[PDB]
DNA sequence: CTGTTGGCAAGCCAGGATCTGAACAATACCGTCATCGAGC
DNA sequence: GCTCGATGTTTTATTTATT
């Protein structure tokens, strides 16, 4: 299959972990029903900003791309647009036998290429262009030894990137994550107290808060992975997703949590394969109702909505869950996993 | 369908004074289940329809505050209870709050409370219908009406 | 008789865009015909850069879009709006270099409890084949979303394959039945029509001409 | 490991520790269940202004929003060190409000101030003037080093430990601290229906009846503490402290988290209890244990027991599942077995 | 985990007279655990786990008013709607039994049974002998006072 | 080896009043338009 | 390559109910 579905279900402790120009918790409709929100861009910054994924996808080995192995498959591509003379100037002067090439590399090497040859038309060359051109250039060179971290999380929000081509998707799609449960959020009236004032406060305030039991779902296109990854290959490319799954576990976003404190890890991690990638929301469509906890009821609901609606819905294929909890298990074509661990390796080997 | 709130004033309030002091006792909602009398007084009014259950059972305890303390007197909507509990002069409004915040049995002994403080005069179906829903729309009504009256 | 391809679009979120060059990203009640060329051409492997087989999708597949309103417990849920306070940390403050602003805001907004039905088929002077477009949205190659990529599908994109008169009963074949339907082809007992501008021109990247949908009502 | 967890399982007898607007307690939904709650601001004022952390950290940061007193009090307190003038254009300075002889001065917000840190600056704006050096200027030379700030901020660890941010004033630029610790709001294992206290207040001119009649909310409860001290964090606050001084002041924040107790109606009510049960962890990124009472904690024999059991029983779930090894130790008295939570102290400032 | 209610009753009503015999002739409910007989009844019941083994002290103390006594209907009728429904108890006897302490509560409920000869649905009747407490005499009395009351 | 049956289970009457239900002080700030040319 | 500062423009709608 080319998709990896990663279904996580992660419950919180009283606090905010993400709020809107109100101060108040995010939310969203659902089945009718408020659940709490923890917006898809907060999740994504949480792990793309985390030291793990620093350690891991930042430091990576297929982050550095040199412009030098990639000559060849360059002076064809570009080739058809561009000569040689201007093709080999330009990768030349930005840096200063590979099989395939990253697109938005080709794209932004295309442009450049435009540039120094309405640099060579015009009539101009030395610090001149290297002036004109020095930002755009320092640019492309801080892009061109990122390049996991551009494969798996797409261009940063300032890149420097020019081209239709150099417009780059994660590879990985991070939905929303929502309470599997209705949610009336709680109230905090606290004060601020004035060491230098007698009578009272010097400041009151509310602040909103729950609990809640979340939902995240993420999947990631193995395909574009690879070919932005310059045709990786597909293990390592299984890799990226075993530091996904990690992450999409463990992380968890730093809003009001100096105050709250809400560091709590995944109860429960499911992954499978599949062509068509699928959100499992709808199995808490009608909200979950607490029976001792609003964890077990959730969990529980998963398991039974997949027995229910994975085979119809072609979710065939692959498929391993790691679990805290000891709750009734789903059907037997899924395969149980004791440790995280076991389920990232379980994901490393193709499944 | 509906509880006939008045047909159940009217019983409670023409009660004996043996099964009234029995059901006057009480020191919450639930305890009218070990009452004798109180089976006895809501029967006829669907006690063994489950909703009317829970419905009763706040009814009753309202009641229970006394034959003499919740005047039913008639539409002209009519008085909600908010607005008798503050004609009566004698609630603060922070009891008020502390009411409508309190969780369940708690606010039904604090109501209670409240009713004997204040001895309102109101539409005693209507604080029926109140008594029968009770959700948090209701509580906030319940201090909306109580400030706008003040 | 034409054959139908028959797409369903559901998910917790939505959004589908109306006109804005600003950081108001607003959404519309159905899915928009430029948002469903989008879709297919995730499914398919056209890059944004493409502009030929982007032309040919374009010119080869119409849509029908119908809105099914959710029932849960016999209870009808209405369709509810959503807006998101999406801000964004050292965003480009030009459109080269490396220059950033600190902060900068947006408000997105999302169609909540949606779900949409959606009938296709090929124009008189088409490219493609109903099957490979089949194949495609059964196998994508770009991971297909309900209008932003934070919006995941919980049902299968493919819903089924039929043949028949007009997308109305192309749609009738397959439940919730009673949506309303908004169509690029006409109806016999129905004239409304819904102006919009989604019809995008491709020839300049991101634009948009006008068009219009053809209204029928549900009973 | 950079991270240091503490958790605390503390019973308390009926008390009412925190109420909110309408002197009612507070309390959180959790696991669908009502908790009571004490904030995570009670805890840590609770802790700074406490008889140990004055003994053993040091004298808590004055916080405020009124600039006069604090001229006044600043002129009291530095007065035999710099002039009143300095003094004045200093807090003019980091405020960026106008102090001039006014009765009444206010910030844009209550703001935390070290009156060491004070004394350095003014050190700072004196050396500035006399070399006939401008404010921007002066500004742009203290931006270029913020250690040495931080160091006046030793003279603040509560500062350092909870941080602190200014809208307003150089602060804005110089001031901004990050915390370094974090802790969660104490919520109770088990569900709560709080009782209700019916008392009277008897007027001794008052033959009929009494002269006061009230209800109080209270409750007993087996609160769940959880504080991580981020410590690398806790270096750069204090200047460029040593491991050694982030753990010891760690190991304050252990011994005080275990012990201290909001002193809220405890003149009525008395709720001194110590924590029964005490548990340390070193890791790699921080992990709270609040999973473990999830599901309400069921009585049985009390909720002590039944908490403290499912506390193990979730953290074994826990380090097995996900590979967790960082070193540990629990006190308990109901990973390690601490007689005492002495040796547990020691332990944690000896990098576990 | 549940005592198989009906199995219980078809077990005491085909039982051996000289077995049954020897069962009724039990004071109170603690004594059948130095009868042969009883464990020679109860056994196939699970009376080896402590719980279900209380539950069955109890329903075999109820059984043991007679063998013609309950007379089992089906669907359901609760005890105290029979005791009603019998016309032969007057509430104060139901309040001696819902106040009635340990062991006691089962003598009364015996004589009740005795007396009254209440046509029921047993498999109730024995769920609420197994969690006998405070929620089950409450109920009982319910039922009771409901059903006299309509008549 | 063998363990029983009938007949019977109550009524009267009674549940209170007095009087009381608090006050004060305090609810923040920043940024998320742009222009130009100058000084640095 | 900037930070500086003065500057283009313009706002107001109320005021007692009852699922």
């Amino acid at each position: 299959s080319n998709f990896i579905n990663i279904h996580v279900l992660i419950s919180h402790s009283p606090s905010c972990l993400n709020r809107d120009d109100m101060n108040m918790q995010k939310d969203a409709i659902f089945g009718g029903k408020r659940r709490v929100r923890i917006s898809s861009q907060s999740l994504k910054r949480a792990m793309r900003k985390s030291g793990y994924y620093a350690q891991n996808i930042g430091e990576s080995s297929l982050r550095t791309i040199h412009l030098a192995q990639l000559r060849d498959v360059l002076r064809q591509k570009l080739g058809e647009r561009f000569d040689q003379k201007i093709i080999d100037k330009t990768l030349a002067l930005l840096s200063g036998s590979a099989d395939a090439v990253t697109p938005w590399v080709v794209g932004e090497i295309a442009w450049f290429c435009e540039q120094v040859a309405k640099a060579e038309a015009d009539n101009l060359d030395d610090k001149k262009l290297l002036k004109v051109l020095k930002e755009d250039i320092a640019a492309i060179r801080v892009n061109l030894q990122q390049g996991v971290d551009i494969a798996l999380s797409g261009r940063m929000a300032t890149s420097g990137m020019m081209t239709e081509l150099g417009k780059v998707d994660g590879a990985m799609s991070i939905a929303h994550a929502i309470t599997t449960h209705q949610v009336d959020s709680d109230i905090d009236w606290f004060t601020a107290v004035d060491d230098l004032q007698e009578q009272g406060s010097a400041h009151l305030g509310t602040q909103e808060f729950s609990s809640g039991v979340f939902y995240r779902y993420a999947n990631i296109n193995l395909a574009q992975l690879q070919e932005n990854l310059g045709g990786a290959s597909r293990e390592q490319a299984l890799e990226i997703a075993t530091h996904v799954v990690h992450m999409l576990a463990t992380e968890v976003p730093g809003a009001k949590q100096r105050t709250y404190a809400a560091f709590n890890p995944a109860d429960m991690v499911m992954v499978n394969f599949s062509d068509m990638p699928l959100s499992m929301a709808n199995a808490f469509e009608k909200a979950v109702k607490a029976k001792d906890g609003f964890l077990q009821p959730s969990i529980q609901a998963f398991n039974q909505y997949w027995d229910r609606v994975a085979n119809g819905y072609g979710l065939n294929g692959a498929a391993a869950q790691f679990s805290l909890s000891d709750v009734d298990p789903i059907t037997a074509q899924v395969k149980q996993m004791p440790t995280l661990e076991q389920l990232k390796s379980w994901v490393r080997n193709n499944g | 369908d509906e509880i006939d709130a008045m047909a159940l004033y009217r019983a409670w309030q023409q009660l004996d004074n043996g099964s009234c002091a029995q059901i006057r006792r009480v020191s919450e909602p639930d305890e009218l289940r070990d009452i004798p009398a109180f089976y006895r007084l809501v029967q006829p009014f669907g006690w063994e329809n489950p909703r009317h259950q829970q419905a009763l059972l706040r009814m009753v305890f309202c009641l229970s505050a006394g034959k003499n303390v919740i005047r039913h007197q008639d539409k002209k909507t009519g008085i909600s209870l908010g607005r008798a509990l503050a004609n009566s002069g004698r609630i603060n409004e922070r009891r008020i709050f502390q009411l409508i915040r309190a969780d369940r049995t708690a606010d039904m002994v604090q109501l209670r409370r409240l009713l004997t403080h204040a001895e309102p005069v109101l539409d005693w179906p209507l604080m029926a219908r109140m008594l029968t829903w009770w959700g948090k729309r209701e509580r906030q009504q319940l201090l909306e009406d109580f400030v706008l009256t003040t | 008789m034409r054959s139908y391809l028959i797409l369903r679009l559901a998910g917790p979120m939505q959004a589908w865009g109306q006109p804005t060059f600003e950081g108001t990203r607003p959404t519309g009640r159905f899915p928009t015909r430029s948002g469903l060329l989008g879709l297919l051409g995730a499914c398919l492997g056209i890059q944004r850069d493409d502009t030929s087989s982007l032309q040919a999708l374009s010119e080869s597949v119409q849509f029908a879009v119908r809105c099914d309103e959710l029932i849960l417990d016999d209870r009808r849920v209405s369709v509810t709006g959503l807006r998101d306070y999406h801000t964004v940390l050292g965003a480009r403050e030009d459109y080269r270099g490396l220059k950033s602003h600190e902060t900068i805001q947006t408000w997105r907004e999302y169609l909540c409890d949606a779900s949409f039905t959606v009938a296709l088929w090929l124009t008189p002077h088409a490219t493609m084949v109903i099957s490979e477009l089949e194949k495609a949205v059964l196998k994508p190659r770009y991971t297909p979303y309900l209008g932003r990529r934070s919006c995941p599908l919980t049902h299968p994109l493919f819903l089924g394959t039929c043949q028949a008169s007009d997308p109305q009963k192309a749609l009738l074949n397959y439940e919730p039945v009673g949506g309303d339907i908004y169509s690029e082809e006409s109806v016999t007992g129905h004239h409304l029509k819904f102006t919009a501008r989604d019809e995008p021109m491709i020839t300049l990247p991101r634009q948009f001409a006008s068009r219009e949908w053809y209204v029928i009502k549900g009973g």
